């Protein structure tokens, strides 16, 4: 069951280097061409580069906008494909996906992606505050709780509740950029009695700072 | 390169109804080997894109018969009869006949019956005070359509400065949106007032939904 997985993203300067890693499994890796497609907010989906088979001398093909700066390599023995990126620039900002060169003539399977941000701005782990009722009468489904994530940079941060075990009625708004910093909030609605007799916690992750934040809403 | 333009940009459709997305290329996609490499993909909210149709009309593994692909010269189309909840997301058309390029995308939105928001208001956490600012949040849950008006009232007087509204995507299960209005004051500003109200005004009600708290 095809599963591709990218990694190695974060914040770079205008103009540093960074290497992406992709690990595929669930198919004879050596039998397929591998791809790299980035998705910028400003330029949608953009094919970056491709690498072919061994019988192909491991031929590579790059997108005009990255010829010379990016280099795609592979390791059939490890079922991995890499993307060395040098001389990065604002324009290279975007989510990078590692896809397979399908037998059908189309990038059939994609990874979840790994974000890359080029900027002179520096990292800032997020600050997480609790969203607790505010002492009131029960008249709104049955108990809404949340975590407010502020002052972080870059993007993104992923919020999960109870390590992902709690996944029903979770609502996470979109992040907004303000004062050079992002923020958002995630909320979940639980039954009036499952809380606080039972513990609820949000799991805020911020790849760029490599930090994972765990906080539990008690009913203060 | 080869440009792929998709229309419409945004598309509302009732459940069970039909929908047609078109994709036009700047040039002929017919490959020398007589194959037209035109594909369509679906990217659900917060997910990697997925292959639906390959080579104009072939459906990929696990794709329902609901998805159909046709083509004629440089104009191509994706059809979705019996549209449903899980079909919401952005649809792309791509071509690999030449240097791979993708289409701008089309946001399929599920048109459903109006839903009344469920307001909740959270006062700032003492944990935030040391940052020098206080954020009061008003959460509008499970409502349809998207549109909504939130107004804040501090000690009666309507306030506009310091507000930030942000929406969620359409929900895959029930097709409703959620939205939070955040009011951020400075530590002291917030301590010079006591009654904080927010009034929500939706299509589903003449009288604003009002939620409030006092310190
Ligand atoms: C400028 O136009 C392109 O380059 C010219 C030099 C060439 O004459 C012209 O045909 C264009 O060819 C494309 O070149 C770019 C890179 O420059 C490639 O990225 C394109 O590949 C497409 O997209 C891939 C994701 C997809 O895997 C390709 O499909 C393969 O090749 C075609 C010819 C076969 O019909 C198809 O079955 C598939 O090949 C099979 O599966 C792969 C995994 C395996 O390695 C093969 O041995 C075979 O079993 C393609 O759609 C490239 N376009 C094309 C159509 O090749």
């Amino acid at each position: 069951e095809v599963k591709v997985e990218e990694s190695g993203g974060g914040l770079v300067q205008p103009g540093g280097s960074m290497k992406l890693s992709c690990v595929a499994s669930g198919f004879t890796f050596s039998n397929y061409w591998m791809e790299w497609v980035r998705q910028s907010p400003e330029k949608g989906l953009e094919w970056v580069a491709e690498i072919r088979l061994k019988s192909n001398n491991y031929a590579t093909h790059y997108a005009e906008s990255v010829k010379g700066r990016f280099t795609i390599s592979r390791d059939d023995s490890k079922s991995s494909v890499y993307l060395q990126m040098n001389n990065l620039r604002a324009e290279d900002t975007g989510i990078y996906y590692c896809t397979r060169g399908g037998a059908v003539g189309a990038m059939d399977y994609w990874g979840q992606g790994t974000s890359v941000t080029v900027s002179s701005a520096t990292t800032t782990a997020p600050s997480v505050y609790p969203l607790v009722p505010g002492c009131s009468d029960t008249s709104g489904s049955s108990v809404t709780l949340g975590c407010l994530v502020k002052g972080y940079f870059p993007e993104p941060v992923t919020v999960k509740w109870n390590y992902g075990a709690l996944s029903s009625g979770v609502r996470t708004v979109s992040s907004v950029l303000q004062s050079g910093f992002y923020s958002l909030s995630s909320l979940v609605t639980v039954p009036s009695s499952t809380w606080p007799s039972q513990t609820v916690i949000c799991n805020v992750a911020h790849p760029a700072s490599k930090v994972d934040l765990i906080k539990e809403p008690s009913g203060p | 390169d080869v440009v792929l333009t998709q229309t419409p940009l945004s598309l509302p459709v009732r459940l069970g109804d039909q929908a047609s997305i078109s994709c036009r290329s700047s040039q002929s996609l017919l490959h020398s080997d007589g194959n037209t490499y035109l594909h369509w993909y679906l990217q659900k909210p917060g997910q990697s894109p997925k292959l639906l149709i390959y080579k104009v009309s072939n459906r990929f593994s696990g794709v329902p018969d609901r998805f159909s692909g046709s083509g004629s010269g440089t104009d191509f189309t994706l059809k979705i009869s019996r549209v449903e909840a899980e079909d919401l997301g952005v649809y792309f058309c791509s071509q690999t006949t030449h240097v791979p390029t993708f289409g701008g995308g089309t946001k399929l939105e599920i048109k459903r019956a109006d839903a009344a928001p469920t307001v909740s208001i959270f006062p700032p956490s003492s944990e935030q005070l040391t940052s020098g600012g206080a954020s009061v949040v008003c959460f509008l849950n499970n409502f349809y359509p998207k549109d909504i008006n939130v107004k804040w009232k501090i000690d009666g007087s309507e306030r506009q400065n310091g507000v930030l509204n942000s929406w969620t995507d359409q929900d895959s299960k029930d097709s409703t949106y959620s939205m939070s209005s955040t009011l951020t004051l400075t530590k002291d500003e917030y301590e010079r007032h006591n009654s904080y109200t927010c009034e929500a005004t939706h299509k589903t009600s003449t009288s604003p939904i009002v939620k409030s708290f006092n310190r």
